[PDB]
């Protein structure tokens, strides 16, 4: 496309009891992580990699008009497999889905959206690595993945 | 002769004289590099 | 290549073009804030990206023991005969058999290729 | 000079119980944050979930000045303490449980988009023009 | 009890520290769960490896794994890893006697 | 999995809360294996040998047993705590 | 000047504090008694270039810690109180931070294991049953 191919790739999330996927800068927008740099903070750990910073600037386009907390919340509850009657309800679905359903290993306590973020965007940073080629696709077949 | 093979490109004088001046180089960037065809 | 982060909401800057001086500046967005542009350049991407592996190499590596380590090759940086070499067999160069070699002194993680 | 060997040693002090209580407030550094325009601040519990198990809310300079939220650390520190040690007069060093730690980041103030406002650009997100032009609109 | 050893020794946990610090540190997994940062990742799978080796808190079964490059340690201690015993080399001589 | 998974699992499931308004609460707490038993027609239990139970055609199980805390509240200031152990 | 108005004057002062990191059986023998005014002493001692933190237990309590410092530069932290009677103060900034370690490390590890074993307390476990439940 004319703007498709301009902004470049960018990065969605399949979170749980979801229908359809979400920006994945807007999950870290509902995480409370608003400015771009807290974001990135927790993608890219290193600000001198030109090559991963682009690698994100479709992302962050594609959210850009989520900018609270709140609002993001609000799209992150819109789509969910149970959409709330009213926008207040919405948000509060969208909260227990992420404070339970997202990454329930990494905590399910009230005050883990920290931790939260820093794996999401660990998983960001791995896809990243994998999109550009530095670290290695992994291999179903390797049975130290398996149990 | 040049070591390094150059090609500079600016959009037309007319237009100049809608979309966006920036954004759409960056269309006709990856526009130019998979779908023309030399 | 440089990114440039809002100095007030700390959010991305995007390059802007003021016909008034006709000089690249750097807008935020949702902020009403502008920045000197200096760089001059907004976008730009290596199609050959010839990245040099040796920024990427991590010196910690000499102290990977499933590494071959040889003697014949000492490092430039302190003259330590021990070097480790491995390849950077990494996708998107699609010849991957030159040799890296990282300096085994440790404090020394001179890296070099031959 | 009596620097480059001085030797301090100063006695530790536990009080049982303190009136207030102290916790640990922290900033990013990229956030530059400078208390010479501290004039005035606001520190208060949150109303949105509309009170001792919810977030802080801090507000600086009023409206005009930058607000700030603050999350208690959801790592519990079950194997470890906290202590901060503050100069008094007597001279010996005075060390106080951390009861909470809290971080802290600036929140931004503008005309942000709301969550009707953003509906209609849900449809214009996959193609926007001049992604500039959307907030001068609003 | 790896986690409270964790803490314990040089590593900093996820949430007090500044973002800026995690590129030079290698990032410590504890069965998936990004624990912390470590500055000094080599000493620590020393004294990780010693630990298991003695039986004191870690348990044998407990696998530890330092990816060098990507400058990771991922410790695991859940079930359903299929693990054999090897014989342990220092310095190219068996612990074997 | 006997001596902690079903132990965890009954610990980790929620107590039970019921509202009438009279208020109940269910809590259980210690999980308890008998050996494998086998109850005759007259009801006397025996333990059950695995060879009998190949023969026979039995299955080899353990009862299990479980600690169960009730709490009962009518609204009257007043708390009834009645334990039923190894239900 | 308000109930929520945050006495700034610590900031004012550059008052400058120490976060350091210990373990609980130090902080546990402190809270034992966590009444009689003193627990220990910290000696610092200082060289030509460098500087060496070390904290010793007291004697009665125990009926070396060394302290290793870490960079501050890249996070900011101040130090604020709550009173009871609803007014916020800011004691200070933190200045430097500090983690304390055990100068043991054999036995170091048994006293570890009983925290271990003693947590494991409240860990219920299945029971086998002698008799079936009549
Ligand atoms: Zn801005
Ligand atoms: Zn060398």
């Amino acid at each position: 496309g004319a703007k498709k191919s301009a902004i470049g790739q960018r990065i969605v999330a399949t979170l749980p009891y979801i229908k359809q996927e979400v920006p994945i800068i807007i999950v870290f927008r509902a995480l409370g992580f608003v400015s771009d740099r807290d974001i990135l903070e927790h993608i890219i750990y290193d600000f001198e990699d030109p090559e991963m910073m682009e690698m994100v600037k479709p992302s962050l386009d594609e959210a850009f008009v989520i900018q609270e907390q709140n609002v993001a919340l609000n799209f992150i509850g819109s789509r969910g497999a149970k959409p709330g009657v009213t926008k207040e309800k919405r948000i509060k679905y969208a909260k227990e889905v992420l404070q339970k359903e997202m990454l329930p290993h990494v905590g399910v306590s009230d005050f883990c959206e920290t931790k939260k973020a820093y794996f999401l965007g660990y998983m960001v940073h791995r896809l990243l690595l994998a999109a550009l080629g530095r670290r290695e696709l992994d291999d179903r077949d390797h049975y130290g993945n398996k149990r | 002769n040049a070591e390094k093979l150059v090609l500079r490109i600016r959009i037309m004088n007319s237009d100049e004289n809608k979309m966006d001046d920036d954004v759409f180089l960056r269309c006709i960037e990856s526009n130019m590099l998979t779908d023309m065809t030399l | 290549v440089g990114i440039r982060f809002c100095q007030e909401c700390n959010n991305m800057l995007y390059p802007k073009e003021d016909k008034e001086n006709r000089i690249l500046l750097y807008a935020c967005r949702n902020c009403d804030y502008q920045q000197e542009a200096d760089n001059s350049c907004i976008y730009v991407n290596k199609i050959t990206h010839e990245v040099d592996e040796l920024t990427q190499i991590i010196a910690d590596v000499s102290q990977d023991p499933t590494l071959p380590r040889t003697e014949d090759h000492p490092c430039q940086k302190c003259g330590h005969k021990e070097a480790v070499f491995f390849q950077s067999h990494s996708a998107r160069a699609e010849d991957a058999m030159r040799l890296y070699y990282v300096c085994t002194a440790p404090h020394c993680g001179h890296r070099w290729t031959e | 000079g009596p620097s480059s060997q001085n030797v301090t040693e100063y006695v530790v002090r536990v009080p049982k119980n303190t009136t207030k209580k102290y916790n640990i407030m922290a900033f990013n550094a990229a956030d530059k944050v400078n208390f010479a325009t501290w004039n005035q601040a606001r520190l208060e519990r949150d109303l949105s979930n509309k009170p001792e198990d919810q977030p802080w809310l801090l507000r600086v300079n009023g409206k005009s000045g930058r607000k700030f939220k603050g999350i208690k650390k959801g790592g519990v520190t079950e194997n470890t303490s906290y202590y901060i040690f503050t100069q008094c007069p007597d001279g010996a060093f005075e060390a106080f449980p951390v009861h909470n730690w809290y971080n802290f980041t600036p929140l931004a103030r503008h005309r942000t988009l709301t969550a009707e406002e953003a509906e209609e650009e849900w449809e214009r997100r996959n193609k926007v023009l001049n992604h500039f032009s959307i907030m001068q609109q609003r | 009890p790896i986690l409270e050893f964790l803490e314990e020794w040089s590593m900093e946990n996820l949430e007090e520290i500044s973002p800026a610090a995690i590129a030079d540190a290698t990032k410590i997994f504890v069965n998936g769960c990004w624990v912390g940062i470590h500055k000094d990742p080599e000493q620590l799978m020393n004294t990780l490896r010693k630990l298991r080796r003695q039986m004191d808190i870690i348990v044998s079964e407990v696998s530890m794994i330092r990816d060098i490059r990507e400058r990771e340690i991922r410790i695991y201690t859940d079930a359903g890893r299929i693990c054999r015993p090897l014989l342990i080399v220092e310095k190219q001589k068996l612990l074997l006697k | 999995f006997i001596q902690m998974s079903v132990q965890r699992i009954v610990e980790d499931a929620p107590p039970i809360d019921l509202q009438a308004p009279p208020r109940y609460l269910l809590k259980f707490e210690q999980i308890y294996l008998s050996k494998p038993t086998h109850w005759e027609r007259d009801g006397a239990p025996s333990p059950m040998m695995p060879n009998e139970a190949r023969l026979r055609n039995l299955t080899y199980s353990a009862p299990l047993y479980v600690d169960i805390t009730k709490t009962v509240i009518k609204e009257g200031e007043e708390q009834l705590q009645t334990q039923h152990q190894k239900t | 000047a308000e109930r929520g108005e945050l006495d700034l004057t610590g900031a004012k002062q550059n008052t400058g504090v120490w976060l350091v990191k210990v373990p609980k059986y130090l902080s546990q023998q402190w809270a034992k008694a966590s009444g009689r005014g003193e627990v220990g002493k910290l000696r610092i001692a200082k060289t030509q270039g460098r500087t060496e933190v070390s904290f010793t237990l007291n004697e009665d309590l125990a009926n070396e810690h060394p302290f290793v410092l870490q960079s501050v530069g890249g996070q900011t932290l101040t130090v604020f109180t709550e009173s009871s009677s609803d007014k916020l103060s800011l004691e200070g900034i933190v200045v430097q931070r500090a983690e304390c370690r055990p100068a043991a490390s054999e036995n170091y590890m048994r006293l570890k294991r009983l925290q271990i074993e003693e947590s494991s307390k409240p860990v219920r476990l299945s029971q086998q049953l002698d008799k079936v439940v009549t």
